[PDB]
């Protein structure tokens, strides 16, 4: 498979999530996503076929994973919006007010800003702290999807947020979004992992 | 707030 930001990919044949970005580690191939999408060695398929498994992650406390790939995988340096794509030319941190946007399998791309950096997210399972917040919406599925500037620096992956009912946070204002990403810069430093870049 | 996932 042609992996690229922003793409289904299921776990164990159940749970849905989305992927963050191509990343190395080595010669092994790989994609960074959420911690909560799945646990070490589980399953990722793409389009119903096997492409990797889970090489390790952590969650609660951060949110954050990376799927080793088979060789036989592409990896681009591209964020899919809608049709088009966005080239991955690094991970420099944006500050605080400056544009942003995610994509992810159950909302497309949406943009927005960030609004503030260290949250906490007090999910069921326990705390997630150091969280970077931003008023882009987004809905169940689009976990571990990518945040990036339209610059192509790479932010993060999603996490979570306010879901309304309807299973996103899209039919509220901006103002009273709070669409959670786990910093990019701890993974690839925790993991030993370089972003592929075009 | 719930992570996400689907």
């Amino acid at each position: 498979a042609n992996i690229v930001g922003g793409i289904e990919y299921s776990i164990n044949n159940a749970s849905l999530c989305s992927v963050g970005f191509s990343v190395t580690r080595g010669a092994t191939k790989g994609f960074v996503t959420a911690g909560h999408c799945g646990t070490v060695n589980a399953t990722a398929r793409i389009g119903g076929a096997v492409v990797g498994t889970f090489a390790a992650r952590v969650f609660p406390g951060n949110d954050r994973a990376w799927v080793s790939l088979t060789s036989a995988q592409t990896l681009l340096p591209r964020v899919a919006n809608g049709s088009s794509f966005v080239t991955v030319r690094g991970s420099t941190e944006a500050a605080v007010g400056a544009a942003v946007c995610r994509s992810g399998r159950t909302t497309g791309y949406q943009c927005g800003t960030i609004t503030a950096k260290n949250v906490t997210a007090n999910y069921a399972e326990g705390a997630v702290r150091g969280l970077t917040q931003g008023n882009a919406c987004m809905g169940r599925g689009d976990s571990g999807g990518s945040w990036i500037t339209s610059a192509g620096q790479a932010q993060g992956v999603m996490s979570g947020g306010n879901v309304q009912s309807n299973g996103n946070n899209c039919g509220i204002p901006a103002s009273q979004r709070s669409s959670l990403f786990e910093r990019l810069q701890p993974i690839l430093s925790q993991y030993g992992l370089s972003l592929v870049t075009g | 707030a719930a992570p996400x996932x689907a």
